[PDB]
RNA sequence: GUUAAUUCCGAUAACGAACGAGACUCUGGCAUGCUAACUAGUUACGCGACCCCGGUCGGCGUAACUUCUUAGAGGGACAAGUGGCGUUCAGCCACCCGAGAUUGAGCAAUAACAGGUCUGUGAUGCCCUUAGAUGUCCGGGGCUGCACGCGCGCUACACUGACUGGCUCAGCGUGUGCCUACCCUACGCCGGCAGGCGCGGGUAACCCGUUGAACCCCAUUCGUGAUGGGGAUCGGGGAUUGCAAUUAUUCCCCAUGAACGAGGAAUUCCCAGUAAGUGCGGGUCAUAAGCUUGCGUUGAUUAAGUCCCUGCCCUUUGUACACA
C-alpha cells in the first residue's frame, strides 16, 4: 500500500531516529558528544541525538540512490561555510560522522556495501523504512 | 519552574570573575576568559547538566562540579586537541587555562620572545603587526 | 542609549499577569507578551506554549518565527 | 563487425559533407548503419586582454574555437570500410577507426 | 487495452518537466512523490491551482507521473505547473473531443496565460567591465 | 614611396579587385613619423564578409 | 470549488472600493484573483501592464528591500499570509478591504515638484506606487532593532492606514505632503 | 598514440603547428614571394603544401 | 472647498526642466461642460479618472 | 525603432515596378515570390522586402503611387 | 516631420551612388514536423526488492520511439492584420493572433592623440654597458617595511537576523602536459580535521557526475543587550606544498573578541530574468580568489520623458588662430 515515498520527510526524520533509540544497538563512537559535525560550521548540534537522527537521516538517502559512498556522504552533508570577512564558500561534512553512520548501518543489518562502490541498502532495511513510514501515514490518517 | 525561585542567582564570582545570572549557563560561562561557546558545550556535557536551564536557576554544588572539569580535562575525557594551552615549551603538558592565566601565559611566551631577540619578539615591543601583515593602508586605528 | 531590563524567569506578579491576561488578548504572539510583561521572547514562546498543552489558547499558524495564538471561543 | 567510425573537425560542413558520404558508401554496398550522432561539441573558449601593455580602458577579447563530435556506427568486417574511409577526406576532418 | 499515451515537456528558467498521461486514477505525483509535499509548502496551492481550476471531475481518469530535472526550486514547480496543464490539453487533443478542450484550456487562458505557453525569459549573459550583464564597476573620476 | 604604392595599386586592380587599400606607416628620412594612405575602389568594414572579402597582410 | 475561488483560505468577492479614481488600478476582483501572489512575473514590460498585477503581488515584489531582501518573494510571501492572520485577528474581516483603505488613504492626493517647488496633482497608478512604497517603509523602519516582528509591523501600519489613525509611517508622510503642496501653490 | 593525448589538446596543437609552420616558411621565403601554407594531415603521412609566386628559387 | 473628481480628454505634453509632469487637459465629471489644463505628475493614461483638490488651479503651458 | 532602410526600399520598389501583376496583398504570398524572381542572399532581408512590398500594395490600392 | 541611426519620407540645382549605420555573424527562445543516436534517454515488457489489484525503485535486462537530451538541414516575424494619430507620407501607439510584436554581443568608416607599450618578442634605429658586466648563474634580502592621504574592493552594523538539525533543486566548464618533471577523482580503511594509506575510473555526453552548490526552504535555540551580531589583532598545537615558509605560504583545532548602532561634503552603476542577494567553474596555481572572466539560483522598486546639471555632435557668427 503505503511506500517510504509518499510522506513528508520533515516528520519522517523524527521517527526514523526514534525507531534507531528503541533499538539502541548501533555501535555509538565515545565522542559523539563532544565533535564538531563538519568544517563549515562551529557549533554543536543543540539536541543530544544527533547521531541517533543523522544515522537513518543517512539511510533514507541509500534506498533513493545505492552505491554512494562517503564522499557522496560528505557531499550532500556540505553546507556554506562563513569565512568570516572573505566570502563565504561550499564545504564538506566530516568524513569519519557518516563513516561511523556506514559502518553502523553495516554493522547492524540495514545497508551494505555494494559493486560500483558505496553502500546499497537492504531488504531488511528496505521492510523497516516503510514499515516506519506506514506507522507515519498513519499518525497522518 | 516559570516563576524566580528562591535562590536566584544574578551575580556568581567563579575563577574570581563575574557573570550575569540573567544569562543561560552554556553561553554564561563564554563570558569568562579562556573558555567559548565551544568548549563551554563540553565542559557542561561532561557534567550532566539539563541545559536550558539560565545561570540563576541551578543549585550551589554543580557550580564547583562544572568548575572542576575545566582544571582536570584530562580526567573527564576532554582531548589533546580540544584544549587552548596545548604542547607547553617548557613542561610539555595539555592543559586549560581560565580567566587570571592567559594574560599571564601570553606574557610568559612573549617576554621570552622578546628576551630571545626574535623577528617574531620586536615586533610585539613595537605594537605593529606580526603575522605578515600589510601595514601600509590598514591599521590606523592604534596609533593617532 | 537606552537600557530596559526583561525578566528573565517570572517574578510572582508577572506570572500572575500571565495568568490574568493572556488568553482574551485578540493578537497573542511572543514579541507582544514580551514588551506587554517584559520577558525575553525565548521563555515568552516556553510560556506560552504551555498555555497550549494546558488549552487556553488556540493555535493557527505555526512556523519556525511567528507562532500566532487566538483568544478563547467566547461563544 | 561492430566497427566505429568517429569524425572530428573544427568546420561543420565539412564534416558534415564526409559524414554524408561515408552514409553513402555505406548505402551503395548494402550494410547495416546507425545514423550519425550529434555529440555534444565543445566549444574552448579563452578570453584574454586586447592591450599589449596594461593601461587603457578594460576590454577583453572572447575567442571561441568550436570543435564537434561525429560518429558512424557500422557492421562488416574490416575489408569494406577502409577504402571508403581513406577516400575523399578535405584537410580539417579527422576520422579514427575502432575495432570495438 | 490501447496505450493512451502522451508525453509533454513544460519550461521554466533553466528546468524541464516530463509530464506522462496514462488513463487510470486520479494519481498525480511528480517523481515518484505526491503533491501536496513539494518543497516548499509556501506555495503548495499555487502548485494546486491547475486542479483547482479543473475540479477532481477531469484528473479522475488519466494518473500522470512527472519527472523534472533542472533549474532552481522555483524554476521546477513552474515548470511542473504547465507540463501538466500541457499534458492534459495533450490528452485531450486525441482521446477526448476538441470541443471538450476548448471550454478548459480557454480557462487557462483566461486565468493565466503562463500556464501553457512557455517563459523565453533567460539569463541575459554577463560582459567584461562589469559585475552584472548591464552594471558596470564604479569608475573613479579624480 | 609614393610611386611605389601606386606602382603596386595599379597592379592589384588591373589583375582585378572591387577595390584595395594600402597604408605605409613609420620613421622615414627625418624623425617625425608620418603615415600616408592609398585608396581606391569599393571597401567594406564592417561585419561578416570582413571574413571573405578583404585579406590583409 | 473550481468556479468561484477563495483567495487564499479569503473571500475575494464582497469588497468594495470607495474611490472613483483607481479602480482600474486597484485588482482583487474576478479574474486579478490568485491563490499566491507569487507569479511569474512579466507584468514590468510595457508602461501601464504593471496595473494589471493584484495587489498582493505588487506589495510581495515591494516590501523586500535594502539588499538582503533582494530575491526573497516567496520568502516575503511567507511573511504576508503570516501577516493576514494577524489583520484578521485585531479588525475582524477580510484583510484586501483593510488593504484598499489603507491604499486609498496612504496614497497622496496631490504634491509639489518643480516646472522653488509648485504644486502638481498625482497619476492614479502612482498614487497607488507611492501608497504602497510608504507602506513599505512603516513595515521595515520598527522592525529594525526590535523583537517587534515584521508579522506585527505590516500588520499595524495597516491598520493605522485603514481609517488613517494618523500613527502609520505612511500617513504621517501623507499628511506632510499635499500640506506642503497646497502650501506652495 | 601510446602517449594517448587528449582531442582538445590535439587539436589545439595541430593548429599549433600550423601556425609555426606558416610563420617559419614567411620568414625563410620572404625573397622569395611566399604566399602561404595548409598542412593536410592524413593518416601514415602528412602532406605539406607552400603556395608562392616564384617557385624555381 | 469640495474634493472634485475628474477625467482625461486628451494627454499633450511634458513639462519640468526635467521632463517630468505631463500637462493634461481634463474635465470634471460632475460638470462635464467646461474642460482645463493641469499638470499631472506620473503616468497620465488616456481614459483615465482623476482626483482634483480645487477647480481654480490653472497656469499657462506651451 | 522600425524603419526600414533604402537597401529595402529601392529592391521593393523595383519588384514592386516589374511584378506588379504576381502580387498580392497579403505578406505571406508574395514573401516566396520576391524569392522567386530575386536574389536576397538574408532569409531575413527577404522578410524585410516583401513586408515593405505589401506595404505598398495598400498604397497602390489606395491611390497614386509615388 | 520621423528614426537607435545623414534611418527614411518630404521640400529641393540637383540626380545617381559608395563607406559608416543597417545588412551580416554568433548566441537566446519554439517546432509532438524531417535526419537521427548502448558514451543521450523515454515508454512499455520480463525479472528483483518492499509496502497494505495497485504503489515505489538513478535495482537489473530487452521491443519500439525520439517527447524530454544532443546538434544538423529547414521553417518561423515582416510593423503581418485591425483601430486610432500623421502630407495619410515616412512612421508612432494600442489591440488580435502569437514561442517571440524592442534577446544579448561580435565586427565596426573619414580621421586624429606626439594616450600607452622598447618591461610581449630573434620588430627595430640610435645611445649607454660589455669581463671587476647594465650579459648570465648562485646565495640572502627586497618588491610586503608605516605618524598620514586617495582609489578599486571584501565583511558587518542584526530578529526580514544569527545558530543547530533536516528537506532538497544547476549551468558554463575543467581534468594525466615536446620542454614538463606537475591532473580530475570514485570507493574502502586510519584520524574530529588538514590529511594519510590502498586499490580503481577517466586522454573524457562514458569516470569524477544524476556534477545531491548555496541563498531559499521545514523545525529548533536566543531576545534589542555591542547579544550566540560582528570576526580584526594576537597565543598555542597539528597537517600539506616545496629545496626552503622566518616578515606567521595556505588549511585545520581551541582561546582571545577590536571598531562597527545604516555613514557629512560629495559621488558610482542601472530600467527585465535587469539591479540586487547567492554560490560554482576558468585564468594566475607546487601552494591558491577579498581579483577577474564566464556560469547558474532567487528576483523586484521605479519610468516610456526632457535638455535642468554634466558631457558630446550639428547649424549660424567672429577670428590677426592654421605645428590650429
Ligand atoms: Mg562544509
Ligand atoms: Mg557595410
Ligand atoms: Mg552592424
Ligand atoms: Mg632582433
Ligand atoms: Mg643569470
Ligand atoms: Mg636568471
Ligand atoms: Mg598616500
Ligand atoms: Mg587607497
Ligand atoms: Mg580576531
Ligand atoms: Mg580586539
Ligand atoms: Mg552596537
Ligand atoms: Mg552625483
Ligand atoms: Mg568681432
Amino acid at each position: 500500500g503505503v511506500t517510504v515515498k509518499d510522506v513528508n520527510q520533515q516528520e519522517f526524520v523524527r521517527a526514523l531516529a526514534a525507531f534507531l533509540k528503541k533499538s539502541g544497538k548501533l555501535k555509538v563512537p565515545e565522542w559523539v558528544d563532544t565533535v564538531k559535525l563538519a568544517k563549515h560550521k562551529e557549533l554543536a548540534p543543540y539536541d543530544e541525538n544527533w547521531f541517533y537522527t543523522r544515522a537513518a537521516s543517512t539511510a533514507r538517502h541509500l534506498y533513493l540512490r545505492g552505491g554512494a559512498g562517503v564522499g557522496s556522504m560528505t557531499k550532500i552533508y556540505g553546507g556554506r561555510q562563513r569565512n568570516g570577512v572573505m566570502p563565504s564558500h561550499f564545504s564538506r561534512g566530516s568524513k569519519s560522522v557518516a563513516r561511523r553512520v556506514l559502518q553502523a548501518l553495516e554493522g547492524l543489518k540495514m545497508v551494505e556495501k555494494d559493486q560500483d562502490g558505496g553502500r546499497k541498502l537492504t531488504p531488511q532495511g528496505q521492510r523497516d523504512l516503510d514499515r516506519i513510514a506506514g506507522q507515519v501515514a498513519a499518525a497522518k490518517k | 519552574s516559570l516563576v524566580i525561585p528562591e535562590k536566584f542567582q544574578h551575580i556568581l564570582r567563579v575563577l574570581n570573575t563575574n557573570i550575569d545570572g540573567r544569562r543561560k549557563i552554556a553561553f554564561a560561562i563564554t563570558a569568562i576568559k579562556g573558555v567559548g561557546r565551544r568548549y563551554a558545550h563540553v565542559v557542561l556535557r561532561k557534567a550532566d547538566i539539563d541545559l536550558t536551564k539560565r545561570a540563576g536557576e541551578l543549585t550551589e554544588d554543580e557550580v564547583e562540579r562544572v568548575i572542576t572539569i575545566m582544571q582536570n580535562p584530562r580526567q573527564y575525557k576532554i582531548p589533546d586537541w580540544f584544549l587552548n594551552r596545548q604542547k607547553d615549551v617548557k613542561d610539555g603538558k595539555y592543559s586549560q587555562v581560565l580567566a587570571n592565566g592567559l594574560d599571564n601565559k601570553l606574557r610568559e611566551d612573549l617576554e621570552r620572545l622578546k628576551k630571545i631577540r626574535a623577528h617574531r619578539g620586536l615586533r610585539h615591543f613595537w605594537g605593529l603587526r606580526v603575522r605578515g601583515q600589510h601595514t601600509k593602508t590598514t591599521g590606523r586605528r592604534g596609533r593617532t | 542609549r537606552d537600557k530596559l531590563n526583561n525578566l528573565v524567569l517570572f517574578d510572582k506578579a508577572t506570572y500572575d499577569k500571565l495568568c490574568k491576561e493572556v488568553p482574551n488578548y485578540k493578537l497573542i504572539t511572543p514579541a507582544v507578551v514580551s514588551e506587554r510583561l517584559k520577558i525575553r521572547g525565548s521563555l515568552a514562546r516556553a510560556a506560552l506554549q504551555e498555555l497550549l498543552s494546558k488549552g487556553l489558547i488556540k493555535l493557527v499558524s505555526k512556523h519556525r518565527a511567528q507562532v500566532i495564538y487566538t483568544r478563547n471561543t467566547k461563544g | 563487425h561492430r566497427i566505429r567510425i568517429t569524425l572530428t573537425s573544427r568546420n561543420v560542413k565539412s564534416l558534415e559533407k564526409v559524414c554524408a558520404d561515408l552514409i553513402r558508401g555505406a548505402k551503395e554496398k548494402n550494410l547495416k548503419v546507425k545514423g550519425p550522432v550529434r555529440m555534444p561539441t565543445k566549444t574552448l573558449r579563452i578570453t584574454t586582454r586586447k592591450t599589449p601593455c596594461g593601461e587603457g580602458s578594460k576590454t577583453w577579447d572572447r575567442f571561441q574555437m568550436r570543435i564537434h563530435k561525429r560518429l558512424i556506427d557500422l557492421h562488416s568486417p574490416s575489408e569494406i570500410v577502409k577504402q571508403i574511409t581513406s577516400i575523399s577526406i578535405e584537410p580539417g576532418v579527422e576520422v579514427e577507426v575502432t575495432i570495438a | 487495452g490501447p496505450l493512451q499515451s502522451v508525453q509533454v515537456f513544460g519550461r521554466k528558467k533553466t528546468a524541464t518537466a516530463v509530464a506522462h498521461c496514462k488513463r487510470g486514477n486520479g494519481l498525480i505525483k511528480v517523481n515518484g512523490r505526491p503533491l501536496e509535499m513539494i518543497e516548499p509548502r509556501t506555495l503548495q496551492y499555487k502548485l494546486l491551482e491547475p486542479v483547482l481550476l479543473l475540479g477532481k471531475e477531469r484528473f479522475a481518469g488519466v494518473d500522470i507521473r512527472v519527472r523534472v530535472k533542472g533549474g532552481g526550486h522555483v524554476a521546477q514547480i513552474y515548470a511542473i505547473r504547465q507540463s501538466i496543464s500541457k499534458a492534459l490539453v495533450a490528452y485531450y487533443q486525441k482521446y477526448v473531443d476538441e470541443a471538450s478542450k476548448k471550454e478548459i484550456k480557454d480557462i487557462l487562458i483566461q486565468y493565466d496565460r503562463t500556464l501553457l505557453v512557455a517563459d523565453p525569459r533567460r539569463c541575459e549573459s554577463k560582459k567584461f567591465g562589469g559585475p552584472g550583464a548591464r552594471a558596470r564597476y564604479q569608475k573613479s573620476y579624480r | 614611396v609614393r610611386r611605389a604604392c601606386y606602382g603596386v595599386l595599379r597592379f592589384i586592380m588591373e589583375s582585378g579587385a572591387k577595390g584595395c587599400e594600402v597604408v605605409v606607416s613609420g620613421k622615414l628620412r627625418g624623425q617625425r613619423a608620418k603615415s600616408m594612405k592609398f585608396v581606391d575602389g569599393l571597401m567594406i568594414h564592417s561585419g561578416d564578409p570582413v571574413n571573405y572579402y578583404v585579406d590583409t597582410a | 470549488t473550481p468556479d468561484i475561488k477563495l483567495f487564499g483560505k479569503w473571500s475575494t468577492d464582497d469588497v468594495q472600493i470607495n474611490d472613483i479614481s483607481l479602480q482600474d488600478y486597484i485588482a482583487v476582483k474576478e479574474k486579478y484573483a490568485k491563490y499566491l501572489p507569487h507569479s511569474a512575473g512579466r507584468y514590468a514590460a510595457k508602461r501601464f501592464r504593471k496595473a494589471q498585477c493584484p495587489i498582493v503581488e505588487r506589495l510581495t515584489n515591494s516590501m523586500m528591500m535594502h539588499g538582503r531582501n533582494n530575491g526573497k518573494k516567496l520568502m516575503t510571501v511567507r511573511i504576508v499570509k503570516h501577516a493576514f492572520e494577524i489583520i484578521h485577528l485585531l479588525t475582524g474581516e477580510n484583510p484586501l478591504q483593510v488593504l484598499v483603505n489603507a491604499i486609498i488613504n496612504s496614497g497622496p492626493r496631490e504634491d509639489s515638484t518643480r516646472i522653488r517647488r509648485q504644486a502638481v496633482d498625482v497619476s492614479p497608478l502612482r498614487r497607488v506606487n507611492q501608497a504602497i512604497w510608504l507602506l513599505c517603509t512603516g513595515a521595515r523602519e520598527a522592525a529594525f532593532r526590535n523583537i517587534k516582528t515584521i508579522a506585527e509591523c505590516l500588520a499595524d501600519e495597516l491598520i493605522n492606514a485603514a481609517k488613517g489613525s494618523s500613527n502609520s509611517y505612511a500617513i504621517k508622510k501623507k499628511d506632510e505632503l499635499e500640506r506642503v503642496a497646497k502650501s506652495n501653490r | 598514440m601510446a602517449v594517448q593525448i587528449s582531442k582538445k589538446r590535439k587539436f589545439v596543437a595541430d593548429g599549433i603547428f600550423k601556425a609555426e609552420l606558416n610563420e617559419f616558411l614567411t620568414r625563410e621565403l620572404a625573397e622569395d614571394g611566399y604566399s602561404g601554407v595548409e598542412v593536410r594531415v592524413t593518416p601514415t603521412r602528412t602532406e605539406i603544401i607552400i603556395l608562392a609566386t616564384r617557385t624555381q628559387n | 472647498q469640495p474634493i472634485k473628481l475628474a477625467r482625461v480628454t486628451k494627454v499633450l505634453g511634458r513639462t519640468g526642466s526635467q521632463g517630468q509632469c505631463t500637462q493634461v487637459r481634463v474635465e470634471f465629471m460632475d460638470d462635464t461642460s467646461r474642460s482645463i489644463i493641469r499638470n499631472v505628475k506620473g503616468p497620465v493614461r488616456e481614459g483615465d479618472v482623476l482626483t482634483l483638490l480645487e477647480s481654480e488651479r490653472e497656469a499657462r503651458r506651451l | 525603432g522600425r524603419v526600414r532602410t533604402k537597401t529595402v526600399k529601392k529592391a521593393a520598389r523595383v519588384i514592386i515596378e516589374k511584378y506588379y501583376t504576381r502580387l498580392g496583398n497579403d505578406f505571406h504570398t508574395n514573401k516566396r515570390v520576391c524569392e522567386e524572381i530575386a536574389i536576397i542572399p538574408s532569409k531575413k532581408l527577404r522578410n524585410k522586402i516583401a513586408g515593405y512590398v505589401t506595404h505598398l500594395m495598400k498604397r497602390i490600392q489606395r491611390g497614386p503611387v509615388r
